[PDB]
């Protein structure tokens, strides 16, 4: 009999007996379908991943639907490949889940069309290629001291309550509708409003046209929840392999990722590690980023959310992530408690990109003086504490004069902002920010009030809003 | 007999029933090409460890013993190919085309057959070996936070010893294939990727891999020790072969120790680096020498693993971050690194020229933190300041710009004999390059004599020519 | 007598003894295959059991790596311990922790007197106890710890401290000066080291007054383990038999406890303190009995000390803290600052501080020294949070005189020359008991504080002001 029956059930968890020779393999869907005979049973929907083989016929899985309801002696199906998620030009401007199944109430997808596995192994060695190349999304701090890789990864680093998703928002308004090219979403470990709320925005502004996106949520079963970025990958890799085309992949907080697969491996029965860990943390994920790359046939860019769990930046999922990537910005809380927005550490954020030849002599030139200044605002602080103006003085006074000035213009106004005050943002180009930085630094607008460089986008601004408040 | 069944299969482990006669640590095949090493042997089941990727397995399938320990394939034509830590090649281009097979279980070179580290190794940065240097056979770490300039520094070390014949190796591990596609081309792009070999290990492939990575690159170096070269092998991150292995005992299910770690940690480390050593005269003379590198979270030095293999190594240097976005690169802290084997490695020349810098450097680190809390200081404290902070110049570098030995004892004797008096902080680099420049074209004989004797030249046309290139240098 | 091996994992063995005989505990194995075919690798082995299971099987742990075993592999019994060549015979020669020789020059013949490792401890009568301080010439130890003849000596210290500098500074002078045997036992060792001690010792001849036992890093376990036993043995006989006093030195004991923790889990213990094994003290304690100075003979014992992660808090650094007698704890900021070597003046102590031993001057001048060192360690704390303008004449008085004391404690080495290229001194203890009373009342404050950094003698301290034309 090709048919399994249900032996143990345990949470997510259910182990599987097969009748010997029949066997499925490691990453095996299987699926579940009940005829409910009495009054007691309960309808069943139910498919299931492969884990392990635990010996004497009978095999270990995961459930990627609840499995409230179950029941021994069950029959099991077997697929005999993954979930085989269909793919193809029809998956433009619909949203899925893990299944490969539609949520957009407005149709069902044809029987018929072309549909591929979500687990497959990573570009080889021969096959990438690589070069750097900027793309300006016009947020002054993140153009000037670190910008992005095209075909790069990008990092977004922060605890709860700074502005990841703004972020992530503002990146797709700016980058998305004024660059072109595909893009594909896919929200992770999310608040369920924020899935509404992109929905009815990209709507509005009339981009879905060219996207596709695929939500797993924090209600849904831990399997799941790990799974969905799998399922977006694999939809991105048909466009950027067979397509020829290439992909802009947004994922949002990746840490639910290691986290579900933590509460996974502790349902498995493997023994702990670090901070309740699963032992394969690197290799669970080194298996999902390493797909992500620019081959020569096509390229895939993404900007991604992390989110660090505490004050701890040195957990294991922060810091084991931190080696797969190209440019990372890592966001600030003290300067959020000061307002200064968007809270990006300028001394921590770094990018592959940032050297004399590769974005430009004068921009380098410029960028690292400016950082170097900044380290020296840090050291020196606490001259003034102890001691202020006769231990401040000269050089440091200066240094000291033109840091304050230089601090607050990282600032800006933001599209995605206009919620909480009554303006709408701006896309500022680099050669303006880099020419304005330059004018800071020459004392040319240093006896402007500190304060107004907060929150606008060019140098000539600041003096008009000197002029306006008269101060 | 020789064949068994496969039991239990998963995250790279397979138990199997048969097997009666296996050994050891001997390899075992799957009927899906992939390799397996027998660990652990119980009364009636076999723990087998994958060597490839595991999805292919399932239980009830025959497993069949090949008779032999752990091998990897050496020879000379490994050089200039990459390759996977078992002999698959990785670039393809055909087979790797090897001599034979080296069983990478060996015993390291034992008690007395070794002999004093005198041969210099030059790294082409003025701190390095004017500080902290490097001798052949030597095992010194390179240690600090992510984004500093390990790899810059190791980079800079294989492309400056282009000349002297010098079989290198660098295995990467747990590695983003990307980052291995631009290490390869800046090899190629420079001209040194006809004398090394690279043994790759990357996060898609299984986790056995990332351990056996270093240990098949000192096994591939130990052929040409054993015959008689010199050899280099650099492992850009031990710690990631660390998680590796807690990885695969924790599958295991064995118990930790202090962080998470087992106990084997430090065992396995020890294992690995003891096989790098300077053979002796009756041995063939050869020389290999090991750089192995750990990331520290946070920068920090009081740890675990950076403290297990900190003891196993003869020297430290320490990338710190806060020097590195002060503009100080390549940002070494003097007061955390030392060389153990120092002394012997350095010609005599640079001895007799600078061998107090390293601890006169740290001296003015800490009255630099005495300053910070005081106000202010006495006149000979203030010139002991004045010189500590030229010294820091004097050993600024920019990357990619390889400098011979010999140059940089004559800027390093200008400093310690005090003829940066008279030039501001702010001029000392430019100075440094006029210099070269001036004696590039002016004063030829005294470099060609510190080049044929190896030795300091009589100083009188030194501080001449000295004294002249100050009349010829002008002050901003 | 022969038995079967059923089990291997790693360090450990398990072999059947169904003959109707079992051997006892630390008895020793032997295995010596002969490979049939070209599959099969020849293996010779030794095996000490450690656990008796339940039937008839012992737990046994490999004395080498274990590649190439197969169950059903037959092994013999000797029906002893491990067994070490005692005698004169030992002088020169280095070993393994077997009992055979390391260098090439030679064999030892089955006539040898050989004797087991493992006995009990001497008795309380059998102790005996003395004051007599036992000079080093280094400032440091000399007056404010100093050692005392027949007295245990503890160097305590993470990786990268200055303990080995130590270590061979003070066998230099003490080889020069003592007519001992000396027995030298390197435990969990970096291999280099080893080979280089040999070659200094050939050029100072003392290898015919040395006995050297080598196990290092490179080993499995067990060797780690007995190899500090076996130099001990070996200083025993010389101790007892000879009646000659004797000298033992052994670096980084610690890794005799790590290498029984390591295979501590594959012998059932259950997980005690940060991973140890449970027996940690009992170990240790047994180990640390055995070398005492008796009426029949007295050994002089140096030994230094690791830390895991350099918290001296740690189990095994505090286990071990209550058998020394004086005790050098050297820590980095030492080190980071320049000073060297990296002793902490205000926590290294000796039971020989006391008038009745070293005097009443010396004793006034080492607490009056920690007086001051102890003032501007919170002085330290304070100038922080205030600033260095706050604090009266007194107390900017004590921050000048520690800042010139603690470099004065510095001192230029001899087997620092290949580090830092100067000549090396030995000073006297009453000449620094002189310069230190010449310190403390301020007779040298006019002299700046860099005069004062790596200097052997008050009088260098002189000369180095005058170079700096002060
Ligand atoms: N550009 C901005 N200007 C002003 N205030 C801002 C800006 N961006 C964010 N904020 C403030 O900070 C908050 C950031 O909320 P957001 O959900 O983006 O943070 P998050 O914790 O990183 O996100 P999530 O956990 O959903 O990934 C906003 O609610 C708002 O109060
Ligand atoms: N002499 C130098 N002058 C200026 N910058 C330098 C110099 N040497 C190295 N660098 C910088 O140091 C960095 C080296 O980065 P690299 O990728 O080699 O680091 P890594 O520590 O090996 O890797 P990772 O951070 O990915 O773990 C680069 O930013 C490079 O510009
Ligand atoms: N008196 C000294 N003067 C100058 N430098 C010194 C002095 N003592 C030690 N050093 C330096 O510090 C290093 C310490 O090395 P050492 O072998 O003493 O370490 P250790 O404390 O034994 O550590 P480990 O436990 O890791 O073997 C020396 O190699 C040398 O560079
Ligand atoms: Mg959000
Ligand atoms: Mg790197
Ligand atoms: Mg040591």
């Amino acid at each position: 009999m090709t048919r399994g029956r249900v032996i143990q059930v345990m949470g997510p968890v259910v182990d599987v007996k097969f009748e010997n020779g029949h066997l499925p393999a490691i990453y095996n869907a299987l699926k579940i379908q009940h005829k409910a005979r009495n009054e007691n049973e309960v309808d069943i929907d139910l498919t299931l991943e492969v884990a392990l083989h635990l010996g004497d016929d009978t095999v270990r899985t995961i459930a990627m639907a609840s499995t409230d309801g179950l029941i021994r002696g069950m029959e099991v199906i077997d697929t005999g490949a993954p979930i085989s998620v269909p793919v193809g030009e029809v998956t433009l401007g619909r949203v899925f889940n893990v299944l490969g199944e539609p949520i957009d109430l407005e149709g069902d997808i044809p029987a018929d069309a072309r549909r591929d596995p979500i687990h497959r192994p990573a570009p080889k060695f021969e096959e990438l290629a690589t070069e750097v190349e900027i793309l300006e999304t016009g947020i002054k701090v993140v153009d000037l001291l670190a910008p992005y890789i095209k075909g790069g990864k990008i990092g977004l680093f922060g605890g709860a309550g700074v502005g990841k998703t703004v972020l992530i928002q503002e990146l797709i308004h700016n980058i998305a509708q004024e660059h072109g090219g595909i893009s594909v979403f896919a929200g992770v470990g999310e608040r369920t409003r924020e899935g509404n709320d992109l929905y009815h925005e990209m709507k509005d502004s009339g981009v879905i046209s060219k996207t596709a996106m695929v939500f797993g949520q924090m209600n849904e079963p831990p399997g799941a929840r790990m799974r969905v970025a799998l399922t977006g990958l694999t939809m991105a890799e048909y466009f950027r392999d067979e397509q020829g085309q290439d992909v802009l992949l947004f994922i949002d907080n990746i840490f639910r990722f290691t986290q579900a697969g933590s509460e996974v491996s502790a349902l498995l029965g493997r023994m702990p590690s670090a901070v309740g860990y699963q032992p394969t943390l690197a290799t669970e994920m080194g298996q999902l980023q390493e797909r992500i790359t620019s081959t020569a046939k096509g390229s895939i860019t993404s900007i991604q959310a992390i989110y660090v769990p505490a004050d701890d930046y040195t957990d294991p999922a922060p810091a084991t992530t931190f080696s797969h990537l190209d440019a990372t910005t890592n966001l600030e809380r003290k300067l959020a408690e000061m307002g200064i927005y968007p809270a990006v550490d300028p001394l921590a954020s770094t990018s592959r990109a940032l050297a004399p030849e590769i974005v430009g002599e004068e921009h380098y030139q410029v960028a690292r003086k400016v950082q170097q200044t900044l380290q020296r605002y840090k050291e020196l602080q606490d001259i003034i504490a102890i001691l202020g103006m006769d231990e401040l003085s000269d050089e440091d006074k200066l240094v000291v004069h033109r840091a304050r000035r230089i601090q607050f213009f990282l600032s800006q106004n933001f599209h995605v902002a206009e919620q909480f005050t009554g303006q709408p943002g701006s896309y500022v180009p680099v050669k303006e920010t880099v020419r304005g930085f330059k004018e800071i630094l020459e004392g040319k607008y240093d006896h402007l009030p500190e304060d107004a460089f907060r929150l606008v986008g060019r140098i000539e601004e600041v003096v008009e809003k000197a002029k306006a408040m008269g101060v | 007999s020789d064949v068994g069944t496969v039991i239990q299969v998963g995250d790279g482990i397979a138990r199997a029933h048969g097997l009666d006669n296996v050994m050891s640590g001997e390899l075992v095949e799957f009927a899906n090409g992939v390799m397996g090493m027998a660990l652990n042997l119980e009364e009636n089941n076999v723990g087998i460890v994958i060597l490839g990727p595991y999805t292919g397995i399932k239980e009830g399938d025959e497993v069949r013993r090949t008779g032999r320990i752990m091998e990897v394939p050496v020879g000379e034509a490994l050089i200039g190919r990459v390759v996977n830590p078992l002999g698959q090649p990785v670039d393809g281009l055909g087979p790797v085309e090897t001599t034979e097979t080296r069983p990478i279980e060996s015993r390291a070179p034992g008690v007395m057959d070794r002999r004093s580290v005198h041969e210099p190794l030059q790294t082409g940065i003025k701190a390095i070996d004017a500080l902290v240097p490097i001798g052949r056979g030597q095992r010194e770490l390179i240690i600090g936070d992510r984004q500093t300039g390990k790899t810059s520094v190791a980079i800079d070390t294989i492309i400056n010893q282009k000349d002297q014949n010098m079989i290198s190796i660098y295995v990467a591990i747990g590695q983003k294939e990307s980052t291995v596609r631009t290490v390869v081309e800046t090899l190629r792009k420079h001209g040194a990727l006809d004398y090394t070999i690279v043994v790759t290990a990357s996060a898609s492939q299984p986790a056995p891999l990332l351990f056996l990575a270093p240990y098949a690159g000192v096994a591939m170096g130990e052929y040409f020790m054993y015959k008689g070269k010199h050899v280099l092998v650099v492992y850009d991150d031990l710690s990631k072969q660390a998680a590796a292995y807690r990885e695969l005992s924790l599958l295991l299910r064995r118990p930790p120790g202090r962080e998470a770690y087992p106990g084997d940690i430090f065992y396995l480390h020890s294992r690995l680096l003891e096989r790098a050593a300077k053979l002796s005269d009756a041995k063939g003379g050869g020389s290999l020498t090991a750089l192995p590198f750990v990331e520290t979270q946070a920068g920090d030095i009081s740890a675990y693993i950076p403290t297990n293999v900190i003891s196993i190594t003869d020297g430290q240097i320490f990338l710190q971050s806060d020097l590195f976005f002060s503009g100080v690169r390549p940002a070494i802290n003097a007061g955390l690194s030392v060389s153990r084997v120092g002394g012997a490695a350095q010609i005599k020349a640079m001895k007799k020229v600078a061998g107090t810098l390293r601890l006169d450097l740290a001296a003015y680190r800490e009255l630099e933190a005495f300053a910070q809390f005081g106000s202010d200081l006495d006149k000979a404290t203030q010139a002991k300041l004045a010189r500590g902070a030229r010294t820091v110049e004097v050993l600024k570098q920019d990357l990619h710009q390889p400098i011979p030995v010999e140059k940089q004892v004559l800027i390093i004797y200008a400093l310690t004999r005090g003829f940066l008096d008279d030039i501001p902080v702010e001029d000392v680099r430019r100075f440094e390059k006029e210099f070269y420049l001036f004696l590039d074209q002016n004063g030829q004989h005294l470099l060609e004599h510190i080049r044929t004797t190896k030795d300091l030249p009589n100083e009188d046309d030194l501080n001449k020519a000295i004294e002249a290139f100050k009349k010829t240098f002008v002050v901003s």
